[PDB]
C-alpha cells in the first residue's frame, strides 16, 4: 500500500535554525458563476471562460517552482465546459523507473 | 503525391468525400420526411380506427 | 505531427436506417416490406463504404478494432443458437414417444455434412490464396453450386415432411433450428458474393471476416446434426 | 503525417467588435439576470479544487 | 462585508424578457452584414447558413489551412534572456475578479498537505481480510439454516386426504374425494 | 474558430434562443400526456364516465355524494 | 446539425436529455398508480377499465428499466466521461454511437404510441406466458421496442469494449464498471432475443411452445437468465459513479483499488448464474432449490467488500472541506440506502422466507430501494459532479439542502410502508384490497404526491 | 514507428511521372521555395548526377559530396530540434517512462501547443503513488504537490512555427554553387548511348530540358490512353 515517500533522517536537518514550513495559502481565492459582459459577443465570451479554468491556476512557492491544479482522474483536465476536441496532443502518463542508458549522458 | 494537397480527407467527412454525390445522396433523402410523416400518421390512424377508438363518445350517446 | 485518430464529426445514415426499421413496424403492406428491404441493404452498403474510405487514415489499430468486433458478434451468434438448443432440451423428456415421424439419420446427415464439408474446403482454398496473394476464378461458382444444393435439398425436405409445427413441440424445434442455420447460410451468401482480390491484402478485414464465419456455420451444423438426425 | 490533420492550431482572431451609431458597444443577450428582490446574503463554502487545492465558492442572492 | 457590492455596477438589470426584443423590432434571425461577421447572427449566435446549410464537413467553402511547407502558424513563447540564459515567462491567468467578480481579499488560509493515506500495512491487511471473511462467516451461518428449511418442504409426508385445485380466469376450481 | 471551441456554444455561454428550453420542456409535458389522455378516454370507452367517484364501484350510503 | 452530431459528449447529453423526458411518463405512470391505491374501491380507473392499470404497471417498468435507468447510467455519463477518462479523444465507433441514441429514440415512440392506437392491456414487465401470447397487438408492439433496444444496448457494449484496445493510460474502477457490464450485456442479450423471438412465434407464427406439453416455465429460465444479470447491469455502473465521487470529494486515493476491481468481476460471474431466485415458488426440484439459495448469498461477499471500501473513503477527510455539497450527500446517501435494499435481498433469497414474500409489495420496496433511490441517487450524483464539465444551469441543485432531506424523508416514505405490507399481505399488480391494509397503503401514497412536488422547486 | 502502417511505394521512390517538367527552373529554385515533390526530384537529380559520375567522387568533399544527395550535416542545434521531433513522434503511440525528474532534471514534456496534460505517479516501488493529473504549461517549473517531482514543458517552436523535417533543413542548410545544366546533360550521354537508357531519371530530365518529347522514345512515353 501506498504511504508517502520514504523520508531519510539527513534529508530533515535544516540549514538555519528560523526554517519553518512555509505558510502559503493554496486557496485559490473566491469564485461563482463566470460572469460575462454584455458587450462580449460569442467569440469573445468564450476568450473570457478559457480565462477561468481552476484548472490551469497554480500555487508558486517559495523556490519559484509552482503547484498546479491536480487530480486523480483526466475528466478535471479539459476545459470546463468541455470543448468539441480535448486531447489534440496526448496526454502522458509518466512512468519512473531506475533504468539508464550510457547514450543520454557525457563525460 | 503532394502531401499537403490532401487535406480533404480530415476538412471534410468520410460521408461528403463525394462532393455533389454525396450531399444529393443526403439532400434526397431529406425531401422524404413529410411523406413519411404522412405515411407514419395513417398508421396510427389506421390502428386507431380499427380499435374503435373514434367511437369512444358514440357508443354511449 | 497529426492527430492520433481522425475524427468523425457527422453521419446521416443512422437517421435513415432506423427510420427504415420503423417502417416494418408501420406498414400497412407486406409489399412494402420487401422494398423497404432493399432500402436497408443498400445503406448498410454505404456504411460499408464509409469503412473501406476510412483505410486513407492509415491507423494501424483500426484492422484490431473490427477484427475483435466480428469476434463479438461471433460469440452472439453462438450464443443465439444455444437458446435454441435450450429450448430444445428442455422439453426432451417429451420426445420419441409421441406418434410423429423423426427424421432418419442415413439420407439427410451425411449429404449435408459431405455438402457442407466440401463447403469449407473451398473457403479454405481461399484462404490460402489470398495467403499466396494469388486467385482462382473457379472457385466462388463452386460456392454458389454448393449453395444451390444446399437451398434445392432443403426446400423439399420442407415440402415433403408429413408433420407440421402445430404438432408437437419437438417438430417446431426442429424446424426452427433448422431454418436459424439455413438463415445463417443465406448471410453467408450476401457477404461471399462480392469477392474478389484486392491489392492491399492482408489489411482487409474482410477476408478474415469470412474465413471465421463460414467456419462457425459449419461447426454448428455438426452440433445440429448430432442433436436432431443422429 | 505531412499534411494530416494539425495537432495544434492557434485560435483566429475574435470577429471585429461593434459600436452602436452613438459609440455605446452592442450588447448581446446575456441569460444571467439580476432578480429583483430585497435579499442580499452572500453564502461562502470551501470546494474542492482538485487534490491539493480549495477554492472558497460564493452563492449571492441577487 | 458584502462582495456583490464591489461588483454590482457591472451587473446592469436587463430590459427584455431573455434577453432578445421581439422580432418586429429587431431581427435576430438574419445573418450579421457587418463585416467579418458573416457566419454570425445579429444577435451574434451562428448562423444556420455557417454551422447546416453550408457546413464546411460536408465540402463547402473547402480551404485547406496546412501550406505548402506543411505549417500552421504557432504564436511563441514571451522570451527573456537574463543572467545568460534565456528564460520563458508563463502567462499567468487574469484576476479571478475580472472572470468572477469577487475580491481576491480576506481569503480563507487551506494549507499545504500531502495525500491522506492510511498506513501500519499490518493492520490495513487484516482489516482487509475482515472485509471478506465476516460476510462469509455470516453467509455460512445461514447456509446450515437453509439447507435444514428446504429438506422440511420437501419432506415425505404420509398424507390420507387429497385436494385438487385449478386456477381458470378468473376463479378457482376445487375438487375432492366424495365420502362413500 | 473561437466560436466552434465549446460544444453547444450558444447555450454554455448563455446566448442561446429560450425557444430551445421550451420545446425541451414542452417535449416532456407530452410525453407525461401518454399516460393521463388514455385513461380518460379508456375510462370513458368503458363506462361513459372520464374519471370515477371515488367508490362509485362499491356500495354507498343514501347520504353519499 | 443536432441529429447527425456524432461527438461522443453531445450523445452523452442526448442520453441524459432524452432519460429526463421519458423519465415524465415513468413518473406520471407512477403517479397513476399510488394514487390509485390510496384507498379500497375505484379512484381513477374505472373497475370496468381495469385493463388500463395492468397496462401501467407494465409501462412503468419497462420504461423505467430500460429506456430511463439504463440509458441514463450505461448510455449518459459512460459517453461523457469514458473516452475522457482514458486518454483518448473521442469513442471508437462514432458512428455507431450516433445510431444507438436515435434508435433508443424510436423504439419509445414506438411504445407510446402502441398506449395511443392499440387496446391497453398489461402482462408485468416480465411478460410472463401464456397471458403474453393470449394478449392483443399492444404485447407484440412492447415486443419491438425492447427488441429494438436490445440492438441499441449490444451495440453501445460493443462500442466501450473497444476501448481496451485504445485506452492511453490506466484502467480506472469506473472504467471496469462498464467494461464489466459490457461484458454483462454481451453474454445476456443473445440469450434474450432468443427468447423473445419464441414469444413471437407463439404471437404470430402458430408456435405451440407455450401449452400444454409445453413447459412454460421454460420461458422464465431463459427470461431471467438475462433478468437478474440486467438488474447487476443497471447497478454496476452506479458502483462506479460512487467510487469517483467520494474519492474526488475527499482527496483521498481509491483503497484497495484491485480489491474494487474484482468484486466487480465477481459480482458479474455470480450475478450470471443465479436468475432462478426468481423462480422459487414454481416447484424446482429441491437440489437445485438449495444451489441457487447457496450461491445468492454469496453474492453478498463481494457486494458487501465495496461497501466497506466506501466507508473507509469517507472517513477521516478534512472537516475544513464542505460537506453540504449536493453530490457528495447523494453519495453517501447511497451506501445507507443500498444497504437497506440488499440487506432485504438477502431475507428474500431464503427460500423458505420468500415462499411468503413472493408476489408482495415486499418485492417491490427491495428494488425500489436500490433502483428508484439508489440508482437514481447515482445517476443524479453523476451528473452533478460533472456540472462544471457538462455546463447545465438554470437549476438549483449543487447546494440544495432541502432538496436532499425532502427527497431522501419522502421516499422512505413511499417504500417503508411497503415492506410491512408484505407481511399483512398485500399482493404486487393489484388494483383494488382488503380495507384493512389501507392505513400503510394511505401513508405511501402522501409521500408519493409530496416527491413529485418536491421536483418543481429545483427549477 | 510501432504506430505506423505499412511503408508505402512512394516511401521508397516516386514515379518518375511526378518529375516537374520545368526541369530548368527546377534546379534554380531555392531551397526554400521548393515544395516536397520539387525538392524530392532535385535532390534525386543532383544526387545522381554525381554519383553516376565515378571519376570525380574521389575528389569530392564529404561536405560536397552531401550537398549533392541532399543530406543535411548535424551540428548541435539541428540535432537538438531533430531529436526532439522524434521523442514527440514516439510518444504518440508509446508509454512515457523514464527517469525520476529533479530541479537540475526536470522531466521533458515535449509539446506543439502551449498546454500538454501529464500525470504524475512518483517513484518507483513504494514511491508510486495514484496517477495525479496536471496541466503542464510553457513557463512554468511545475511540483507535483506529493512526490515532488519536477516537470517542465519544452516546446517545439521557431518562428512561428513547429519544428519538422523540413523546418530544419531550411533552417540550417545552405544552398551551395548553383547545379549546373552541363553536369545533367555529360552524365546522361555517359549512361545513355544507342537505345540503351541505363540512367532513366537523366534521360527524362534532360528531355524536359530540350523542351519534351525531343529525345528518342519519349513522344512515346509522353502519349497515355486515360
Ligand atoms: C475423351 C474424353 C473423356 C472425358 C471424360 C469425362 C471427364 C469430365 C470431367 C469433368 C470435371 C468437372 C469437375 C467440376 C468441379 C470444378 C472443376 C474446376 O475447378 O474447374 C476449373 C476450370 C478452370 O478454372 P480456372 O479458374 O480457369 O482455373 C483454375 C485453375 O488455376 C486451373 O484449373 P485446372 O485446369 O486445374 O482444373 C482441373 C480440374 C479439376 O477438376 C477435376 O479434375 C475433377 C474431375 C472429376 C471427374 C468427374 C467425371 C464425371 C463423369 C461422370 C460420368 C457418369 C456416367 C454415368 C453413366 C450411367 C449409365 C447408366 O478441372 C477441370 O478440368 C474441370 C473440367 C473442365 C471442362 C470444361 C469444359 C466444359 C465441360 C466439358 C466436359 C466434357 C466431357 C466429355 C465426355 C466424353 C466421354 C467419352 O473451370 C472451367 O473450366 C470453367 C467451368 C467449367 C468446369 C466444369 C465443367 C463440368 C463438366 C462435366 C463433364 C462430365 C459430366 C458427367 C455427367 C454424367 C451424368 C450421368
Ligand atoms: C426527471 C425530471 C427531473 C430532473 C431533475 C434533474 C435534472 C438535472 C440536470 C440535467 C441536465 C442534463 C444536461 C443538460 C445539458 C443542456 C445542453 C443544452 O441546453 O443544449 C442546447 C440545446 C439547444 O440549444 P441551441 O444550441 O441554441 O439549439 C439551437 C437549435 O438547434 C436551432 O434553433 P431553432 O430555433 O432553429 O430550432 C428549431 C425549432 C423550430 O422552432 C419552432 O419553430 C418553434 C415553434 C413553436 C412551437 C412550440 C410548441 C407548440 C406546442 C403546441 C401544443 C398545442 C396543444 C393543443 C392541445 C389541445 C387540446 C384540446 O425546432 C424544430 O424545428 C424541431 C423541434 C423538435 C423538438 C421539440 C418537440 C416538441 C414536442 C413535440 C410533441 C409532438 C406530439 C405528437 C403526438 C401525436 C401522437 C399521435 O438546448 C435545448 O435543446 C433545450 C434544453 C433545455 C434543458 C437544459 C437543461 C437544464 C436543466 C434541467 C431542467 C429541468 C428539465 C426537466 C424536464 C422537462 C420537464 C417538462
Ligand atoms: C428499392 C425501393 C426504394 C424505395 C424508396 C422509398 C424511399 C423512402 C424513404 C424513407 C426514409 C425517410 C426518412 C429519411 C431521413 C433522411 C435523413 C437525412 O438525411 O436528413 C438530413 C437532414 C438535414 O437537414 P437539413 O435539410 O440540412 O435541415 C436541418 C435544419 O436546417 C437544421 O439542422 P438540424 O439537424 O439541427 O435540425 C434537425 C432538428 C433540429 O431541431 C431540434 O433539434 C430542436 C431543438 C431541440 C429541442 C429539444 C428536443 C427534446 C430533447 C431530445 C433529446 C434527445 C435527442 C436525440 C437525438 C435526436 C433524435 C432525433 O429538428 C428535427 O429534425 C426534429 C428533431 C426532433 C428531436 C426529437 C427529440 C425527442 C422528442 C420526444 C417527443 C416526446 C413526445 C412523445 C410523442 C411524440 C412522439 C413523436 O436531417 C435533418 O436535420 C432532418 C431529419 C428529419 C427526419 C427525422 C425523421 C424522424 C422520424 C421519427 C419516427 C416517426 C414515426 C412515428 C410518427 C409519430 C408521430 C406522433
Ligand atoms: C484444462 C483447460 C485449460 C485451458 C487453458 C487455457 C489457457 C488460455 C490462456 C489465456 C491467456 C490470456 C492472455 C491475454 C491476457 C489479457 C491481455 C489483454 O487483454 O491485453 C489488452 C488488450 C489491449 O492491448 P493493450 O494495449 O496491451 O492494453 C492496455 C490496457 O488497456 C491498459 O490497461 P492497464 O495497463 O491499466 O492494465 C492492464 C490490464 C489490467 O487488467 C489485468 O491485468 C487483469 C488481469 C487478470 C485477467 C484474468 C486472468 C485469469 C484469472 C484467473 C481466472 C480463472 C477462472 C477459473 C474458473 C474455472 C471453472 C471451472 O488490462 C487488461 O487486462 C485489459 C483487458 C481486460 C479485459 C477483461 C474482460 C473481462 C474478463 C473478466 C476479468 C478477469 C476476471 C478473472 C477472475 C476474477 C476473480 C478471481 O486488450 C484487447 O485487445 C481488448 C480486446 C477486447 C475484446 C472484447 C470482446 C471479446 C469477446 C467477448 C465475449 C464474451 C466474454 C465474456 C467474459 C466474461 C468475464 C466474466
Ligand atoms: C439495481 C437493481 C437490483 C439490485 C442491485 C438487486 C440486488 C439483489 N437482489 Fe434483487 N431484484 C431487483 C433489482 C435488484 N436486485 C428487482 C427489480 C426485482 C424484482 C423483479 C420482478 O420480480 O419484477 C428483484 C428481486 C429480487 C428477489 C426476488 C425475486 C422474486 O422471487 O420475485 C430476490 C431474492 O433473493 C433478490 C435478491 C437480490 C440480492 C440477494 C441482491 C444483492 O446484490 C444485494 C447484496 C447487497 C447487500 C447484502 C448489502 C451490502 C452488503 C453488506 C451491507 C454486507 C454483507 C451483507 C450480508 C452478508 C447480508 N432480488
Ligand atoms: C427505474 C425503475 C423504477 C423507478 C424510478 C420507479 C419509481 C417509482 N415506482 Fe416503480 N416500479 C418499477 C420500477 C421503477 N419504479 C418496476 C420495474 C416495477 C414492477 C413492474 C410490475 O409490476 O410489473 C415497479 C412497480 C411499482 C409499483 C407496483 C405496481 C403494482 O404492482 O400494482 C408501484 C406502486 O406504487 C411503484 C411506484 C413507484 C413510485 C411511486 C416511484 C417514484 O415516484 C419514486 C420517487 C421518484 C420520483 C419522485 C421521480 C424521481 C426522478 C426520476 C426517477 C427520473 C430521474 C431521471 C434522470 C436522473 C435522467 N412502482
Ligand atoms: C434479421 C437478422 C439480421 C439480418 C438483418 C440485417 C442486419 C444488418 C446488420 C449488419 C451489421 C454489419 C456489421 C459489420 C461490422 C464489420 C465491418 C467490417 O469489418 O467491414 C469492413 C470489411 C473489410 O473492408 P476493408 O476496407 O478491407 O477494411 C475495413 C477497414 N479496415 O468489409 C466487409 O465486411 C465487406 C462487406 C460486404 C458485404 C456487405 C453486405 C451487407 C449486407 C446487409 C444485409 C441487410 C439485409 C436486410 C434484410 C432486412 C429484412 C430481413
Ligand atoms: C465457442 C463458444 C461456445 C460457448 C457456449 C456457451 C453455452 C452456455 C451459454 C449460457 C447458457 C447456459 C445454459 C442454460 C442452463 C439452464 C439450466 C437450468 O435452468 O436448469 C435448472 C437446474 O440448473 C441448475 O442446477 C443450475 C446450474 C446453473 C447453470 C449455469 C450455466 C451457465 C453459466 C454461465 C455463466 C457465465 C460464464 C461463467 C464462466 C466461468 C466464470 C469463472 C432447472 O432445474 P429444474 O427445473 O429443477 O430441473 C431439474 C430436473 N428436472
Ligand atoms: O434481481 O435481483
Ligand atoms: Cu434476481
Ligand atoms: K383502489
Ligand atoms: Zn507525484
Amino acid at each position: 500500500i501506498y504511504e508517502g515517500q520514504t523520508v531519510q533522517e539527513s534529508e530533515l536537518i535544516p540549514q538555519e535554525d528560523d526554517w519553518v514550513i512555509e505558510e502559503t495559502n493554496f486557496c485559490l481565492g473566491r469564485n461563482c458563476y463566470v460572469r460575462f459582459r454584455e458587450e462580449d459577443d460569442l467569440a469573445r465570451r468564450a476568450l473570457h471562460q478559457m480565462d477561468s479554468q481552476l484548472n490551469k491556476m497554480h500555487t508558486r512557492l517559495r523556490d519559484g517552482t509552482v503547484i498546479p491544479y491536480m487530480s486523480f482522474h483526466p475528466d478535471e483536465m479539459v476545459d470546463r465546459p468541455a470543448p468539441i476536441h480535448t486531447f489534440s496532443e496526448k496526454p502522458l502518463l509518466k512512468w519512473t523507473w531506475d533504468e539508464t542508458y550510457e547514450e543520454a549522458y557525457d563525460d | 503525391i503532394d502531401p499537403t494537397k490532401n487535406q480533404w480527407r480530415w476538412c471534410v467527412d468520410p460521408a461528403w468525400y463525394g462532393g455533389m454525390r454525396d450531399k444529393a445522396n443526403m439532400d434526397m433523402y431529406r425531401l422524404m420526411v413529410y411523406p413519411f410523416f404522412g405515411y407514419a400518421l395513417l398508421y396510427l390512424h389506421s390502428r386507431f380506427k380499427q380499435n374503435d377508438k373514434y367511437n369512444v363518445f358514440a357508443k354511449w350517446r | 505531427f497529426e492527430l492520433n485518430i481522425n475524427i468523425i464529426n457527422y453521419n446521416y445514415l443512422g437517421i435513415i436506417i432506423t427510420v427504415i426499421i420503423s417502417i416494418y413496424i408501420y406498414n400497412n403492406s407486406n409489399i412494402i416490406s420487401v422494398y423497404n428491404s432493399n432500402l436497408l441493404l443498400i445503406n448498410i452498403n454505404i456504411w460499408m463504404k464509409y469503412n473501406i474510405l476510412d483505410m486513407l487514415n492509415l491507423n494501424v489499430l483500426d484492422y484490431k478494432i473490427l477484427l475483435w468486433i466480428v469476434v463479438i458478434i461471433i460469440s452472439n451468434e453462438i450464443l443465439l443458437f444455444v437458446s435454441f438448443y435450450w429450448i430444445y432440451y428442455h422439453n426432451y423428456i417429451n420426445y420419441y414417444h409421441v406418434n410423429i415421424l423423426i427424421l432418419n439419420s442415413y439420407n439427410i446427415v451425411y449429404n449435408n455434412i459431405i455438402l457442407l464439408t466440401l463447403l469449407s474446403t473451398i473457403v479454405n482454398i481461399k484462404f490460402y490464396n489470398y495467403i499466396l496473394s494469388y486467385y482462382k476464378y473457379i472457385l466462388s461458382y463452386l460456392i454458389y453450386y454448393n449453395n444451390y444444393m444446399f437451398n434445392n435439398k432443403i426446400i423439399l425436405e420442407y415440402k415433403n415432411n408429413s408433420n407440421y409445427t402445430n404438432d408437437s413441440v419437438y417438430m417446431t424445434s426442429y424446424f426452427y433450428i433448422i431454418l436459424l442455420h439455413y438463415i445463417h447460410i443465406y448471410d453467408s451468401i450476401i457477404l461471399i458474393v462480392v469477392y474478389n482480390y484486392v491489392n492491399y491484402k492482408n489489411i482487409n478485414n474482410y477476408y478474415i471476416n469470412i474465413n471465421i464465419y463460414y467456419h462457425l456455420i459449419e461447426v454448428l451444423y455438426i452440433v445440429i446434426s448430432i442433436l436432431l438426425y443422429l | 503525417r505531412i499534411g494530416g490533420p494539425p495537432v495544434f492550431m492557434q485560435f483566429p482572431p475574435p470577429p471585429p467588435k461593434e459600436y452602436l451609431a452613438d459609440g455605446t458597444p452592442k450588447t448581446y443577450p446575456l441569460h444571467q439576470p439580476v432578480f429583483d428582490h430585497g435579499y442580499t446574503w452572500e453564502h461562502w463554502y470551501m470546494t474542492n479544487a482538485g487534490v491539493f487545492h480549495t477554492v472558497y465558492y460564493g452563492e449571492f442572492a441577487k | 462585508k458584502s462582495y456583490y457590492d464591489d461588483f454590482k455596477d457591472r451587473l446592469k438589470p436587463g430590459k427584455y424578457t431573455q434577453g432578445r426584443c421581439p422580432q418586429s423590432e429587431g431581427d435576430y434571425r438574419q445573418e450579421s452584414k457587418t463585416i467579418g461577421r458573416e457566419h454570425l447572427n445579429d444577435d451574434g449566435t451562428r448562423s444556420k447558413r455557417y454551422t447546416v446549410k453550408e457546413a464546411d464537413a460536408l465540402g463547402y467553402h473547402y480551404h485547406p489551412p496546412i501550406d505548402k511547407k506543411g505549417q500552421v502558424y504557432v504564436k511563441g513563447p514571451n522570451t527573456v534572456i537574463e543572467r545568460g540564459q534565456t528564460w520563458i515567462k508563463g502567462y499567468e491567468l487574469p484576476s479571478m475578479e475580472y472572470t468572477y467578480g469577487p475580491k481576491q481579499e480576506d481569503i480563507p488560509f487551506y494549507p499545504r498537505v500531502k495525500l491522506n493515506v492510511w498506513g501500519n500495512y499490518n493492520l490495513v491487511m487484516k482489516v482487509e481480510f475482515l472485509f471478506f471473511y465476516l460476510p462469509t462467516i455470516i453467509v455460512f451461518g445461514i447456509c446450515i439454516p437453509v439447507y435444514t428449511i428446504n429438506f422440511a418442504q420437501e419432506e415425505v409426508i404420509y398424507t390420507t386426504m387429497t385436494v385438487k385445485v385449478t386456477g381458470r380466469q378468473w376463479y378457482w376450481v376445487y375438487e375432492v374425494e366424495s365420502p362413500t | 474558430n473561437l466560436e466552434d471551441h465549446f460544444d453547444l456554444a450558444e447555450y454554455m455561454m448563455k446566448m442561446h434562443n429560450p425557444m430551445s428550453e421550451y420545446l425541451y420542456w414542452i417535449a416532456g409535458f407530452v410525453s407525461g400526456l401518454h399516460g393521463i389522455l388514455p385513461l380518460l378516454h379508456s375510462n370513458y370507452y368503458f363506462s361513459g364516465m372520464f374519471l370515477p367517484r371515488d367508490n362509485d364501484n362499491t356500495q354507498l350510503c343514501d347520504d353519499s355524494w | 446539425f443536432y441529429i447527425l452530431v456524432n461527438n461522443n459528449k453531445r450523445i452523452g447529453i442526448y442520453y441524459i436529455k432524452l432519460s429526463i423526458i421519458i423519465g415524465i411518463l415513468g413518473i406520471v405512470l407512477s403517479y397513476i398508480i399510488r394514487v390509485e391505491l390510496y384507498n379500497s374501491g375505484n379512484r381513477i380507473i374505472k373497475y370496468d377499465n381495469v385493463n388500463y392499470y395492468n397496462m401501467v404497471i407494465t409501462l412503468h417498468g419497462l420504461l423505467m428499466i430500460f429506456y430511463i435507468i439504463m440509458p441514463g447510467l450505461y448510455g449518459g455519463i459512460p459517453l461523457y466521461i469514458l473516452p475522457i477518462l482514458s486518454v483518448i479523444t473521442d469513442i471508437v465507433l462514432p458512428r455507431i454511437n450516433n445510431i444507438s441514441i436515435i434508435i433508443v429514440l424510436i423504439s419509445y415512440i414506438v411504445v407510446i404510441n402502441s398506449i395511443v392506437i392499440e387496446y391497453n392491456i398489461g402482462t408485468g414487465w416480465t411478460l410472463y406466458p401464456p397471458l403474453s401470447i393470449i394478449g392483443t397487438v399492444i404485447v407484440n408492439m412492447i415486443l419491438y421496442g425492447l427488441i429494438i433496444i436490445g440492438i441499441s444496448s449490444i451495440i453501445s457494449a460493443i462500442n466501450f469494449m473497444n476501448i481496451l484496445i485504445v485506452i492511453d493510460g490506466i484502467i480506472y474502477v469506473y472504467i471496469w464498471s462498464i467494461i464489466i457490464t459490457s461484458v454483462l450485456l454481451i453474454i445476456s442479450l443473445p440469450i434474450l432475443n432468443g427468447i423473445l423471438l419464441m414469444i413471437l412465434s407463439d404471437i404470430y407464427f402458430n408456435s405451440i411452445y407455450f401449452i400444454l406439453n409445453g413447459d412454460v416455465v421454460l420461458y422464465q429460465h431463459l427470461f431471467w437468465y438475462f433478468g437478474h444479470p440486467e438488474v447487476y447491469i443497471l447497478i454496476l455502473p452506479a458502483f462506479g459513479i460512487i467510487s469517483i465521487i467520494l474519492s474526488v470529494l475527499n482527496n483521498k486515493i481509491i483503497f484497495g483499488m484491485k480489491s474494487m476491481i474484482l468484486a466487480i468481476i465477481m459480482i458479474s460471474i455470480l450475478g450470471s448464474i443465479v436468475w432462478a431466485h426468481h423462480i422459487y415458488t414454481v416447484g424446482l426440484e429441491l437440489d437445485t432449490k438449495i444451489y441457487f439459495n447457496n450461491l445468492t448469498l454469496i453474492i453478498s461477499i463481494p457486494t458487501g467488500n465495496k461497501i466497506y471500501n466506501w466507508i473507509i473513503l469517507y472517513i477521516g477527510s478534512y472537516n475544513i472541506l464542505y460537506n453540504g455539497y449536493q453530490s457528495l450527500i447523494f453519495s453517501i446517501m447511497f451506501i445507507i440506502i443500498f444497504i437497506i435494499g440488499g440487506i432485504t435481498g438477502i431475507i428474500i433469497s431464503i427460500d423458505i422466507i420468500d415462499i411468503g414474500l413472493h408476489d408482495t409489495y415486499y418485492i417491490v420496496s427491495h428494488f425500489h430501494y436500490i433502483l428508484s433511490i439508489g440508482a437514481v441517487i447515482s445517476l443524479l450524483a453523476g451528473i452533478l459532479l460533472l456540472k462544471d464539465i457538462i455546463g447545465y444551469y438554470n437549476v438549483i441543485i449543487k447546494i440544495n439542502k432541502y432538496f436532499g432531506l425532502l427527497l431522501f424523508i419522502n421516499i422512505n416514505i413511499i417504500f417503508t410502508p411497503q415492506f410491512i405490507i408484505g407481511f399483512n399481505v398485500m399482493p404486487r399488480r393489484i388494483l383494488e384490497y382488503s380495507d384493512n391494509i389501507i392505513v400503510w397503503n394511505l401513508i405511501s401514497s402522501i409521500g408519493s404526491i409530496s416527491t413529485i412536488l418536491i421536483l418543481l422547486s429545483i427549477f | 514507428y510501432r504506430h505506423w502502417h505499412r511503408m508505402s511505394e512512394d516511401d521508397w521512390a516516386l514515379p518518375l511521372d511526378s518529375m516537374p517538367e520545368d526541369v530548368k527552373t527546377l534546379m534554380a529554385t531555392p531551397q526554400t521555395e521548393r515544395g516536397f515533390v520539387e525538392d524530392y526530384w532535385y535532390n534525386r537529380i543532383r544526387g545522381e548526377a554525381t554519383l553516376l559520375d565515378p571519376e570525380a567522387l574521389p575528389s569530392k568533399s564529404y561536405i560536397a559530396l552531401a550537398r549533392d544527395m541532399g543530406l543535411q550535416i548535424v551540428d548541435e542545434p539541428s540535432s537538438h530540434m531533430m531529436g526532439l521531433i522524434e521523442l514527440y513522434e514516439y510518444l504518440r503511440g508509446a508509454s512515457f517512462v523514464g527517469p525520476f525528474g529533479t530541479i537540475e532534471n526536470p522531466v521533458l514534456v515535449p509539446a506543439v501547443g502551449q498546454e500538454r496534460v501529464v500525470a504524475c505517479t512518483g517513484g518507483v516501488g513504494d514511491e508510486e503513488h495514484f496517477t495525479l493529473w496536471f496541466r503542464c504549461r510553457e513557463g512554468f517549473m511545475y511540483r507535483c504537490g506529493e512526490c515532488d517531482q519536477i516537470f517542465m514543458l519544452v516546446r517545439l517552436y521557431y518562428e512561428d512555427r513547429y519544428w519538422t523535417q523540413t523546418l530544419v533543413r531550411d533552417t540550417f542548410m545552405s544552398d551551395g554553387d548553383m547545379f549546373d545544366l552541363k553536369t545533367l546533360e555529360r552524365v546522361h550521354k555517359m549512361w545513355n548511348k544507342d537505345e540503351m537508357v541505363r540512367w532513366e531519371v537523366g534521360y527524362w530530365a534532360q528531355d524536359y530540358v530540350l523542351g519534351k518529347g525531343v529525345l528518342p522514345g519519349m513522344v512515346e512515353e509522353h502519349t497515355r490512353v486515360n
